[PDB]
RNA sequence: AUGGGCGCAGUGUCAUUGACGCUGACGGUACAGGCGUAU
């Protein structure tokens, strides 16, 4: 029931064998970028399988950006 | 009293003087009257073990000025090289400037110090001094202008002197 | 300044090498200063210069990531202490690590007006090296982040 | 989690060229554009035939055997 | 046995907490001990001891991998020693691990029958405990795994 | 997959705060896209 999520992703995971780096360093810039923008594919087909029905444990990752503002204010030094 | 022989080996008034004013009055002398062979200054420090004396010999560091040059050496106590990072020229001469102190003094620690650091320009590098590292010199960049270290090697000859790793400056 | 170079470029490499266990120490020990093992001022900023040191070194998701742990961490430990001095110590440092991470400021326009007002907040601060901290953060993260403030 | 939705999703997030600007900025943009799209295409496709996709057998094919060959070839040969 | 019992059940808590920082432990020391600085029989036993402990603590593929980067380094550790005393002492250690884990060997029939076959070479050993060692991980695997003998 | 010459971010070599690139967690959040093209 569980598993087989896990399973997933981590095949996700191993389904995408970075790219080879060889070329100049603006062609390994672009190859930079590319296999970036397959991480970034890759990171949103994962939250997005979390959302199915995992999201109700996970959702707060990105939000994580107000709550660390709450903790980053209130930093009162009320006393010594 | 608690009096050691200290000398400073270099080019003259290229930083052993200026260095041996700074500690002396704290003015940072501008003008360069290159030394004429040696000065020899008292020069107090307070540590948190009581007071403590060098009797720095600033030697002239021009040949047309060395004078008695190595005899200068004999029975120092402790040797403090110098040179400025600005030119090179003036390290490549610390390998004879070495020579002859361990020559005369074979058995002595030696600090070797970059003077005047604070000047911009740069260009003996950090990475490419290691004469001290085979030597087994101590080093320090320093810069009588602005005080970098300007402790650092006095504190260290100290320390060895006197054995006390740890011991400190004091104010007075 | 050689040497903090040349311990930042064999970091670099070693991350390249291997960033996880990298991350990982760093968050350990982290942990440790939280725990009050290893607490002490010295300790502390040679962890913060130390994740400082490789800003950028990693890629943008897990360096973001790592940073949010750190800097929670940190938030968490500051809420801990009591004194002036170990909270002045404990902001000079995260201020320090936020500086020299521009990327993921840029990525995040509230958190960088979190930060600047918080600098605001400081500058008003009496106790010893606090305004110079912020003001030197200040000019670090305008250096990186011009564009972000005029747009 | 259904296919439909997923394949959806994958082709919501990809804005498609701009045709504003020269002709070959346009074709340059289409050209990345439908580089990128066969590589969501291979993804989705991927996706589509299962969520497993692969056999752990590669890694005996490639650590396992290669481990356990060599652990027949231990030899004490003294010491 | 109490306190061994004890040990695993809280430790096997942990693993299930997190189960990445107890494998980057286990690996940690591994090193540790393959590259000599902690290196001692003691030291080897109690480590494997350990990893034997919290055998079905972790899922299929993490503990497959886990053993299988354990061994790899478990052999070069073996190759890498000189003297009896200290091989038998890994491969006795090595044997214990395999034997504590007998999922992963149901899962390869071509190891189990290497090991089998290793076994055998071992029990004509006159060194002292390779063969009751030998003995002891038989029966276990027996135990653990006659379905995969007769079948 | 390709990397051009400069937007300068670290710098290796020498005559070393000057020049060639590499390289810089860079001036770049830029730019280049076979010679209609459905590879």
């Amino acid at each position: 029931d569980l598993l087989k999520a896990v399973r997933l992703i981590k095949f996700l995971y191993q389904s995408n064998p970075p790219p080879n780096p060889e070329g100049t360093r603006q062609a390994r810039r672009n190859r930079r970028r590319r296999w970036r923008e397959r991480q970034r594919q890759i990171h949103s087909i994962s939250e997005r399988i979390l959302s199915t029905y995992l999201g109700r444990s996970a959702e707060p990752v990105p939000l994580q950006t107000v709550d660390e503002m709450t903790k980053k204010f209130g930093t009162l030094t009320i006393d010594c | 009293q608690v009096q050691f022989k200290l000398v400073l080996v270099g080019d003259g008034g290229t930083g052993k003087t200026t260095f041996v004013k700074r500690h002396l009055t704290g003015e940072f002398e501008k003008k360069y009257v290159a030394t004429l062979g040696v000065e020899v200054h008292p020069l107090v420090f307070h540590t948190n073990r009581g007071p403590i004396k060098f009797n720095v010999w600033d030697t002239a560091g021009l040949e047309k000025f060395g004078g008695l040059r190595d005899g200068y050496y004999i029975q120092a106590q402790c040797a403090i090289i110098m040179f400025d990072v600005t030119s090179r020229v003036t390290y490549k001469n610390v390998p004879n400037w070495h020579r002859d102190l361990v020559r005369v003094c074979e058995n002595i620690p030696i600090v070797l110090c970059g003077n005047k650091v604070d000047i911009k320009d740069r260009k003996v590098k950090a990475k490419s001094i290691v004469f001290h590292r085979k030597k087994n010199l101590q080093y320090y960049d320093i810069s009588a202008k602005s005080n970098y270290n300007f402790e650092k090697p006095f504190l260290w000859l100290a320390r060895k002197l006197i054995g006390d790793p740890n011991l400190e400056f004091v104010a007075m | 300044i050689n040497l903090y170079k040349n311990m930042r470029e064999t970091l670099v490499y070693l991350t390249h090498l291997d960033y996880v266990d990298t991350e990982r120490i760093m968050t350990e020990k982290l942990h440790n200063q939280v725990n009050g093992t290893e607490w002490s001022w010295k300790n502390l900023n040679t962890l913060c210069w130390a994740i400082g040191s490789i800003s950028g070194a990693m890629h943008e998701e897990d360096e973001k990531r790592f940073l949010v742990t750190v800097i929670k961490d940190l938030l968490g430990l500051c809420e801990q202490k009591r004194g002036k001095d170990n909270k002045a110590i404990i902001a000079s440092n995260i201020m320090y690590i936020v500086g020299q991470y521009p990327r993921f400021l840029r990525a995040h326009w509230k958190f960088l007006k979190t930060v600047v007002n918080k600098l605001f907040e400081f500058m008003h601060e009496t106790h010893d090296g606090v305004q110079d901290m912020a003001c030197d953060t200040f000019i670090k993260i305008a250096q990186k982040c011009r564009r972000h403030f005029v747009q």
